[PDB]
DNA sequence: TAATAGATTAGAGCCGTTTA
RNA sequence: AAACGGCUCUAAUCUAUUAG
């Protein structure tokens, strides 16, 4: 009796039939498509006959325009609610409807009544609400059908709607200071000098050093900068050119800014050297990370930032880039830095790329984030900031908290 | 907090207008869009180069799994995704036995004499590089 | 180094599909590192692998593996380090429901070093040449012509492709940008950010996750955190949720792969290849034009 | 010249196919009309 | 009259396996002579030309 | 012409194969 | 060069400024 029997229109309607035949004997279901397996030769009514009634497990139409008036699919349904009449079997009949173009109210009446399986517009997730009506009437290779089934079931896997919170790897701006502050250092500053050898972030621009600092601040490397006239100097407000409101034909807002993210840099890079945490070279910036054996148990806030891979040792590294464009932020960017012994750093490159790319084949979004966040926190001074010293009286605060995203969106975490 | 804005992720239609999302699935469900009769594999390489196509081409035909089928799917066989013939029996060999100008021109004056002179029909030439 | 795209700049003449297959891709358990593992270990991807030359193949010999689901004309434009060589892809849809997704070649070449702009002539004649494809295809002009690049258009060029362009026709110019350092991580799972994510930083400007974790698959198209792709509408007119449908949507046909999606648009992709298989040989006038003769 | 041109649009029209479209063509048909 | 040779040397450069075949030939029928039988009587060789 | 930055851009290589 | 990514290295350009 174990067998599943599918009726179609046969002369115009054949390839969903088939595709579906197949895909039925390919998750192990018994099928009687026609012209799959009707028998050349033999009395094809007769054995339509024999095989609806005797052994047919379960009648397939498929009620697409060119079905439901054909004599063959009509008789074929007649005699399947016959068999259902004698098996009191209920939804032996389980219509299928392809084609969109006709209405539930222009079904005939032989199959109205009983719900018709949707195969409109998705053949693949109509297969699979077929074979989940299958499961539910217990309609009855142990390898290799379940790849099949379960890529039937999940062909169609969306993302649900749940909300989602996210940590960023931009830290923003809590404050800035005030005033940028233009010195007129025109011979009190050696001009062979070099200014990123200054203690504080201070740039040449326009016969000018251009600073957060104040200007009796580079005393101890320029002495002759003592007794310059404060008057000369000219400060902006920060938040003016943030903000874009300021544009003054001396110094364009766009400059501004950049010698402003320029001035964050340079400040992150002086701060770092304080924060007890040592330095590598990319192509393109500095990144500080920190030793092993200068953390507890090589653990801060419950995240390991360094570690052991054969025989090499790693650490957790950030590098850092300030930016204003969507707001005054910070980007970090994550790097692993190999050292041979932990105090000892590795001289060749290709060594380094290679053991970055093994410790990081296992990482994953969670590793990143606690130890980004368990660095960030690290260099921090106080809870809820790191501070920049762009001058004596004047600092950058660098949120710890990321800017966090949001979303209506989400999916299932695999177990 | 700043809200993810969702962009659907887009349907790629199959054969029988049947559209799905991964390029897998489809193909092994529906099939691609059209029918070609076959690949007529053009060959140009060693005598070993010539012998690990043809087992390659033999295993692609039997269903072949990778090591998390859900993470990545299955390859069913090449006839039983795309419904073509590409046999490694039909194959038209061409043997092989400033350096890198020559290099490909050793590859290159095969292949325009075989598609020039050579009466064999190629649909696709494999170059199948030595190591 | 040069041997792939130069072999295919020399058959370009004639147009000869053509797939070049490592030895040690076909048949990578012979060849070993010499004290373990093989080389290229493939266990794991070894079906995939059957999956994308089996891909490739089948679109080498003549076969379309896959579709999109107009008046819309996508134009890629790739700049080559060589002199700098603009070489463009352009997708869209034909009457008959299909895509057209042929390349638009003939670079354009720009004299200076590292502008990586087209200068006014090169412009009006890639513009008008994409126009022309459009126009014998589909029988009308385009309605849109998303030009898109990895670069940002500048005032001459964008006004080249705004004076040679005809009327009741509105090209919006798109720049996507990858390594942008925006890691958005995920506090609560041990996944990364699912792929689909939009983050419209402006109007015009957005970061799109074309990459990333996919419900469907219960994994993730990148390794470790994905990086998104920053879309900027630096030139034109258009809604930034639109444009980042169309950049998922393109993210799709990368038939040199079988891979679920790419994290970039697939055009840029395909100009940028064929872009660099011509500049590795001598110059061909009017190339193949089609992509079963590059990738 | 007339014969030149005539060749040439079919001509023109095998090359751009065989050059341009992605469907591959075994053999071309020139149906030439009478 | 030079039409077939010119046609397929035009192609030799870019090689392309092309078949010349007239509507006179393929549909002999339908050109008739204005007066009766076609021009191409093909009725008895129909499985020739076929072949 | 050199330099010091920041923003774009571009090439090449190199490793892993996407947590069950 | 089956491929897609992450990272690494390197170069160039455009700006603004300063020394040639
Ligand atoms: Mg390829």
């Amino acid at each position: 009796r174990n067998k599943i029997f599918i009726s179609h229109a046969t002369p115009e309607d054949d390839d969903f039939t088939r595709w579906l035949s197949l895909k039925l004997i390919g998750l192990g279901y018994e099928v009687w498509c026609d012209i799959l397996f009707l028998d050349k030769g033999v009395d094809f009514w007769s054995t339509i006959e024999k095989e609806i009634r005797e052994n047919t497990c379960k009648f397939l139409i498929v009620s697409s325009t060119a079905g439901n008036k054909r004599e063959g699919v009509l008789k074929e349904l007649a005699v399947a609610t016959k068999v259902k009449k004698h098996l009191q079997d209920d939804m032996f009949i389980i219509p299928l409807a392809i084609d969109e173009n006709l209405s539930y109210d222009d079904i005939n009446i032989e199959i109205v009544r009983l719900n018709a399986i949707d195969f409109k517009k998705s053949w693949a997730k109509g297969l699979q609400d077929l074979l989940d009506a299958f499961e539910k009437q217990n309609v009855p290779d142990h390898s290799k059908s379940n790849l099949l089934y379960q890529q039937i079931f999940l062909h169609d896997k969306q993302a649900i709607e749940k909300e989602e919170t996210y940590d960023s790897n931009w830290f923003p701006i809590i404050s800035f200071p005030n005033e940028l502050r233009f010195h007129r250092y025109d011979w009190r500053l050696p001009k062979q000098f070099d200014v990123r050898t200054l203690a504080f972030p201070a740039i040449r621009y326009k016969e000018y050093l251009c600073t957060f600092a104040w200007e009796y601040d580079f005393i101890h490397q320029l002495p002759k900068t003592e007794t310059y006239n404060g008057q000369e100097s000219i400060r902006i407000s920060t938040s003016d050119i943030l903000s874009g409101r300021y544009d003054t034909d001396f110094i364009r807002n766009y400059e501004c800014q950049r010698l402003i993210v320029q001035l964050i840099n340079k400040a992150f890079e002086l701060r770092m050297k304080d924060k007890n945490v040592r330095e590598y070279q990319m192509s393109k910036t500095f990144a500080y990370w920190i030793e092993k054996g200068k953390l507890e148990k090589d653990k801060f806030e419950k995240i390991k930032l360094v570690g052991k891979q054969k025989n090499k040792y790693w650490h957790f590294g950030i590098s850092a880039a300030g930016k204003l464009y969507p707001s005054p932020v910070l980007m970090v960017s994550s790097h692993i830095i190999f050292t041979m012994d932990g105090i000892n750093l590795i001289k060749s490159k290709s060594i380094q790329h290679s053991s970055r790319r093994k410790q990081g084949k296992n990482w994953w979004n969670d590793k990143w984030r606690e130890k980004l966040l368990a660095f960030i926190r690290f260099l921090s001074d106080d809870q809820n900031a790191i501070y920049l010293n762009v001058g004596s009286e004047e600092k950058i605060l660098i949120s710890n908290k990321p800017l966090k995203f949001f979303g209506k969106m989400s999916y299932v975490t695999p177990s | 907090m700043k809200e993810l804005i969702y962009i659907e992720e887009p349907s790629i239609l199959f054969a029988h207008g049947q559209k799905c999302t991964d390029p897998r699935d489809g193909l092994a469900l529906f099939g691609p869009l059209n029918q070609i009769y076959g690949i007529k594999s053009g060959v140009v390489g060693t005598q070993k180069g010539l012998q690990i196509f043809k087992s390659y081409l033999d295993k692609i035909q039997k269903p072949i799994y990778n090591h998390n089928n859900i993470t990545r799917p299955m390859f069913p066989g090449f006839e039983a995704v795309f419904g073509c013939k590409w046999e490694s029996q039909n194959i038209v060999f061409k043997e092989i036995t400033k350096r890198t100008y020559d290099l490909v021109t050793l590859f290159n004056d095969k292949i325009i004499t075989a598609n020039k002179n050579d009466e064999e029909r190629v649909d696709v030439w494999f170059v199948i590089v030595p190591e | 180094a040069q041997f792939h795209d130069q072999l295919k700049a020399r058959l370009l003449e004639h147009t000869i599909p053509t797939q070049i297959l490592r030895e040690s891709t076909l048949a990578w358990r012979d060849f070993k590192n010499t004290f373990g593992a093989p080389i290229r270990d493939f266990s794991k991807i070894e079906g995939h692998l059957a999956w994308t030359i089996s891909t490739a193949a089948y679109y080498k010999a003549g076969g379309k593996p896959w579709k999109l689901g107009p008046g819309v004309c996508y134009l890629g434009l790739v700049y080559k380090k060589i002199q700098n060589a603009c070489c463009a892809a352009q997708m869209f849809l034909d009457n008959g429901d299909g895509t057209v997704f042929k390349g638009e070649v003939g670079p354009w070449y720009n004299p200076e070093k590292g502008e990586y702009h087209l200068k006014p002539k090169e412009a009006k004649a890639l513009l008008t040449q994409a126009l022309e494809s459009y126009k014998e295809q589909n029988k009308s002009y385009p309605k849109e012509v998303f030009i898109h690049a990895r670069t940002r258009f500048n005032d001459e060029e964008w006004n080249a492709f705004n004076e040679v362009t005809p009327k009741n026709t509105n090209l919006v110019g798109v720049t996507i940008t990858k390594s942008k350092p925006l890691k958005l991580y995920k506090t609560e799972g041990a996944f990364p950010i699912m792929r689909g994510n939009a983050y419209i930083v402006d109007e015009k400007k957005a970061f799109l996750w074309t990459l990333g974790f996919v419900p469907k698959l219960q994994s993730t198209l990148s390794m470790e955190v994905p990086n998104p792709i920053f879309i900027e509408i630096n030139k034109g007119e258009a809604e930034i949720q639109q444009v980042l449908k169309d950049i998922l949507a393109l993210t799709k046909l990368n038939y040199n792969a079988c891979i679920y999606a790419d994290g970039e648009p697939v055009t840029l992709r395909f100009a940028n290849k064929i872009g660099e298989i011509l500049t590795a040989s001598t110059e061909i006038k009017t190339p193949p034009l089609a992509f079963k003769y590059y990738i």
